[PDB]
């Protein structure tokens, strides 16, 4: 299924994923297409940062949602 | 002091947290749903609800700078975990969500939804074949693209600006398989208080380096945002009141988290650095925020999250909590823990 990624600069683009694939798959997908390292990549998606060992069929993600790619700015 | 407000004691590393718990204490509709969760139960130290009922309970109430040791033992963290640098809405979109499901099934279930979801819809047209698709989506932020725009207004027409799906990037429809297209967003919905995210970081892939952007960027102490609307309400505009400015100073690796927040909304504002709570001008925690260019005399400090709060909510939000709003069961056990510990 196509879901959309909101990428850092704001731009859309597509990627093809299934509902059992692991947010560690969908980042790499993402560092295929975008290439940004996985380890520096944060997803969101309806108010949640997507974690880590968990599903895309976890969060209800379906054909056409949007998941936002940010990175971090570390404080202390 | 001549602030009437205390401050939360720093760990190690542990501004960014601190600076999201003002941001969250001085919510205080948020604040009053976490005194009523039912955490009679729950195991003092294990206990995420219980810890911020406790943070909460001494920021109301101590007269000198918070701990914040159990709060974060709560989170499973040791020594080591203290001194580790993080993002501050990483913590809220993580602490937010915990919270949440632990309010489901309980007297204040849904009291975060209410606060902070909107609901956004994203709209495709293909532009070879008459073919067409939407979608609705909740959100709890907004993630506001701030290279080359000069002012929140501008991050907003690009967010909902209409944009080309081609190349690599052709839309799935369907029977017609990858297509041309457009997409757009439009806002179906804008919460009661609003949590902006500026993006102020790229990736640049030619020397894997993660790169802050320090660039001038410049956001209003009040916020109209009807005209991003699907439909406005005569009875309810989308009209945002600055609440809170989440600031952060360093790079991408490290650095500094500070917050400005006005907590009654009244435009009397403070800066909160970790322990040290201190009076502010409009100026210092608004256009000072911007970013730009420093001076030979620290560093690259600039705005990254902003609070607004719509203005027909923000004496709902902003409502006085009193002793009366704790339950009794609460302050026992608090007083129980602090006898324990003097032990």
């Amino acid at each position: 299924m196509q879901i959309f990624v909101k990428t850092l600069t704001g731009k859309t683009i597509t990627l093809e994923v299934e509902p059992s694939d692991t947010i560690e798959n969908v980042k790499a997908k993402i560092q295929d297409k975008e290439g940004i390292p996985p380890d520096q990549q944060r997803l969101i998606f309806a108010g949640k940062q997507l974690e880590d060992g968990r599903t895309l069929s976890d969060y209800n993600i379906q054909k056409e949602s949007t998941l936002h790619l940010v990175l971090r700015l570390r404080g202390g | 002091k001549h602030t009437g407000y205390v401050g939360l004691k720093n760990q190690g590393a542990t501004c960014y947290m601190n600076s999201l718990l003002q941001t969250l204490f001085f919510t205080n509709q948020l604040r009053k749903a976490v005194y009523m969760m039912p955490t009679e139960g729950d195991d003092s130290s294990k206990s995420v609800p219980l810890a911020l009922q406790r943070v909460f309970y001494e920021l109301q109430h101590s007269d000198k700078p918070v701990g914040t040791k159990k709060l974060t033992k709560s989170f499973g963290w040791e020594t080591l975990d203290s001194f580790m640098q993080e993002d501050v809405q990483e913590l809220c979109r993580v602490l937010l969500d915990n919270v949440e499901n632990k309010m489901k099934g309980t007297c204040v279930e849904g009291t975060i939804p209410k606060l902070f979801r909107g609901k956004m819809v994203s709209y495709i047209q293909c532009k070879e074949v008459d073919y067409r698709s939407d979608r609705r989506e909740d959100y709890y932020d907004i993630q506001l693209s701030i290279k080359g725009k000069k002012n929140i207004f501008e991050s907003f027409v690009d967010y909902v600006a209409v944009e080309q799906l081609d190349g690599d990037n052709k839309y799935d429809a369907g029977e017609h398989g990858l297509q041309e297209a457009e997409k757009g967003v439009k806002f179906l919905t804008l919460p009661p208080v609003l949590h902006l995210q500026l993006m102020r970081f790229m990736y640049d892939p030619q020397t894997d380096q993660n790169i802050k952007i320090n660039d001038r960027f410049e956001f209003p102490e009040q916020l109209p945002l009807d005209e991003f609307l699907q439909k406005t309400d005569p009875k309810d505009p989308a009209n945002y009141i600055l609440h809170a400015v989440l600031v952060h100073s360093g790079d991408n690796h490290g650095g500094h988290y500070v917050v400005y927040l006005n907590p009654k909304g009244d435009g009397k504002w403070c800066k909160f650095d970790d322990d040290v709570v201190s009076r502010c001008t409009k100026e210092e925690a608004i256009e000072h925020n911007y970013g730009g260019h420093d001076d030979d005399l620290r560093h690259c400090t600039n705005a990254y999250m902003l609070v607004y709060i719509r203005e027909s909510k923000l004496s709902e939000v902003l409502q006085a909590v009193t002793d009366h709003d704790i339950p009794q069961q609460l302050v026992e056990r608090l007083q129980e823990e602090k006898r324990i510990e003097a032990q």
